[PDB]
C-alpha cells in the first residue's frame, strides 16, 4: 500500500508487499513507439526481442532469473523476475546487459535470427489478430501524422529495412538516465534496493536529453480495411479521450464502465445492468463489444470496439450504441453512475493488485514517469466515489456531444455506413 | 365530342378527365419507382454500382 520513490543520481521507485513469493526488478524508459519515426518504426519492439533472445535469456535462466519486456506508446520496459533472495543478482544481469553487453547482444548472427522472428511475429498479427489489428489502426487514423499514430510492433516495411545502427542510434538517444526510472516490485524494501544501486557508481551518458517533437492531435477520420473473406466484422470507434493526469481521467473511465463490455455467449453477461443490452439482444447485433478509456501522455481515446456476424444489421449496432452514448449528456441516471462506480473499483482493484509483480512494475513505472508519483488505490476510490451525474454530463457534453469520431474496421464491413451517418448520431434533434 | 362538334358536353367532359388523369399518372409513377427499386439506378460509367454505394 506504500509508494516509495527517491532520487540520488537515478530515480528509484518501489512498492513492497511481503506476502509476495517473488520480486521483480527492471528499468522503465520514458520513451516508446510514440518517440519513433515512420521510418525506424519498430526499433523499440526489436530491442525488446533481443533482450529476450535465446542467448541473453539462457544466461538469466542458469542464474534462475526470468525475463520480461513491454513496448508501449509513451514508455518502454525491461524486467527481470527472481526470488526475494536473489534481488541482487537481478541488478547484475540488468547492468551486464545495458552496459557490458550493449554490444554483445547486437551481433550479426543474433540480430538476423531475431529480425526474422519479429517479422514472422508482426506478420502473424496483421494476418490474424483482427480485433487488436483494428484497434491499432484506430490509433493510426485518429492520430495520423502525429506520435500516437505509430503502431507499437512497428510496420513490416520499416522493420525489414532496419539495421544494427538504428538500434544503437535509438538506444543512445532514449536509453538515457534522465529518461529512465528503475522500478522494483515484489517484496523487497525500498532501502534494500536503493543501496545496491547507490553502491555501484558510474553515470554513463549523464546530462544527455532525448530529442523533442510535435504535440499529438486527434483528427476525426476513418480507415476501412474491408475483407469479405473474413467471417465477421470487427470495428472500433472513438472520440478524443483524456490524457493521463487529466481532471476528468476518472470521469472518462467511469463513463466507459456504464456501457462496459459484453459477450453474447456468456449467460451472466446478457444479464448486466446495461440499457444498451435491451436493444442489441433482440436481433443479436453482435457477438461482443467493450468500451474503453485509453489514456496517454498527450491525449487519449474514448469509445468502443465490437465484433459481429450479423453483417446486414451493423447499422443498428452502431445506431443503438451511439444513442446510448447520447444519454450521458442528457439523461444518465443516478443508479447507472452508482453501478459504474462499484464496477470501476472492482476492475481498478483487480489491475493494481494482481498476483503478479511484473504487472505491478509496468503500472508503477508508467505512472511515475509521467507525474513523478503514483496515486494510491485508496486515493483513486475517493475520487471515483466523488463523481456526480452532473460531472458525467459536463464531461460528455464536451467530449461526446456533436464531436468528431475516428473509425476503423476490417472483415465484412459493407454494412458499416458512411462517416457522416455515424457522425450525425453523435447527437439528437431538439426543439 | 358528345355531339355534332366541340361544344359544351366536350369541355365539361375534358375538365372531368383533366382532373382524373393526374391521379393515374401518380399511380404509374409508383409503378415506375417500384421497377427502379429492384435494380437501383444506373451510373455514368455504365457499369455495376454494387462495389461502392452511399445512402
Ligand atoms: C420514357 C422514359 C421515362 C419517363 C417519361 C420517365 N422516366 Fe423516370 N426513369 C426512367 C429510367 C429509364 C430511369 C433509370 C435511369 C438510370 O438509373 O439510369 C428512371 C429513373 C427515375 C428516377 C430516379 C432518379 C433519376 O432521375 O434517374 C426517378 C425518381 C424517376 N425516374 C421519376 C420519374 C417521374 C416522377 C416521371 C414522370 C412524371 C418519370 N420518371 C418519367 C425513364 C423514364
Amino acid at each position: 500500500a506504500e509508494v516509495t520513490q527517491l532520487s540520488n543520481g537515478i530515480v528509484v521507485a518501489t512498492e513492497h508487499n511481503p506476502s509476495a513469493h517473488t520480486a521483480s526488478v527492471g528499468v522503465v524508459f520514458g520513451s516508446g513507439a510514440a518517440n519513433e519515426n515512420p521510418y525506424n518504426n519498430g526499433v523499440s519492439n526489436l530491442w525488446k526481442n533481443i533482450f529476450l533472445s535465446k542467448e541473453n535469456s539462457a544466461v538469466a535462466a542458469k542464474e534462475g532469473l526470468a525475463l520480461s519486456s513491454n513496448i508501449s506508446r509513451d514508455f518502454q520496459s525491461y524486467i527481470v523476475s527472481s526470488l526475494p533472495g536473489s534481488t541482487d543478482k537481478s541488478l547484475d544481469f540488468l547492468n551486464q546487459s545495458f552496459i557490458q553487453q550493449k554490444a554483445n547482444l547486437l551481433s550479426s548472427s543474433n540480430f538476423e535470427a531475431t529480425k526474422k522472428s519479429v517479422l514472422k511475429q508482426v506478420q502473424d498479427f496483421e494476418d490474424n489478430d483482427h480485433p487488436n489489428r483494428v484497434l491499432e489502426h484506430l490509433h493510426s487514423t485518429a492520430f495520423q501524422n502525429t506520435p500516437l499514430s505509430l503502431p507499437t510492433r512497428g510496420t513490416l516495411e520499416s522493420l525489414e529495412n532496419l539495421v544494427v545502427a538504428d538500434l544503437e542510434s535509438f538506444a543512445n538517444n532514449h536509453f538515457l538516465n534522465s529518461n529512465a526510472v528503475v522500478v522494483g516490485t515484489g517484496n523487497i524494501k525500498h532501502e534494500d534496493l536503493v543501496n545496491s544501486i547507490e553502491s555501484k557508481n558510474l553515470s554513463l551518458q549523464t546530462g544527455t536529453k532525448p530529442v523533442l517533437k510535435k504535440k499529438a492531435a486527434f483528427l476525426g477520420s476513418e480507415v476501412r480495411l474491408r475483407d469479405d473473406t473474413l467471417p465477421k466484422a470487427w470495428i472500433s470507434l472513438a472520440v478524443e479521450g483524456e490524457p493521463v493526469n487529466s481532471p476528468n481521467y476518472f470521469v472518462a473511465k467511469l463513463a466507459a464502465q456504464i456501457f462496459g463490455s459484453y459477450n453474447a455467449f456468456e449467460p451472466a453477461s446478457r444479464l448486466q445492468g446495461i440499457k444498451l443490452l435491451d436493444n442489441i439482444q433482440e436481433y443479436q447485433l453482435c457477438d461482443n463489444f467493450n468500451h474503453f478509456s485509453l489514456s496517454y501522455k498527450d491525449s487519449g481515446l474514448w469509445g468502443f470496439s465490437t465484433a459481429t456476424r450479423n453483417v446486414t444489421m451493423i447499422d443498428d449496432l452502431i445506431h443503438f450504441t451511439l444513442k446510448q452514448w447520447n444519454r450521458l449528456t442528457i439523461s444518465v441516471t443516478d443508479t447507472e453512475v452508482e453501478r459504474a462506480k462499484s464496477l470501476l473499483k472492482l476492475q481498478l482493484g483487480q489491475l493494481y493488485e494482481s498476483g503478479n509483480p511484473v504487472n505491478d512494475a509496468n503500472l508503477l513505472g508508467a505512472e511515475v514517469l509521467i507525474k513523478g508519483s503514483k496515486l494510491s488505490l485508496g486515493e483513486a476510490f475517493k475520487k471515483i466515489d466523488a463523481i456526480t451525474v452532473k460531472d458525467v454530463k459536463a464531461w460528455a457534453g464536451k467530449r461526446l456531444w456533436d464531436q468528431d469520431i475516428a473509425i476503423a474496421g476490417t472483415g465484412q464491413i459493407e454494412g458499416l455506413l458512411d462517416y457522416m451517418r455515424i457522425r450525425s448520431d453523435m447527437s439528437m434533434m431538439r426543439w | 365530342w358528345g355531339g355534332f362538334s366541340v361544344s359544351n358536353p366536350t369541355i365539361q367532359r375534358f375538365f372531368a378527365l383533366h382532373y382524373l388523369v393526374p391521379f393515374i399518372i401518380a399511380a404509374m409513377v409508383i409503378m415506375h419507382l417500384m421497377a427502379l427499386h429492384i435494380h437501383g439506378s444506373s451510373n455514368p460509367l455504365g457499369i455495376t454500382g454494387n462495389l461502392d454505394r452511399i445512402p
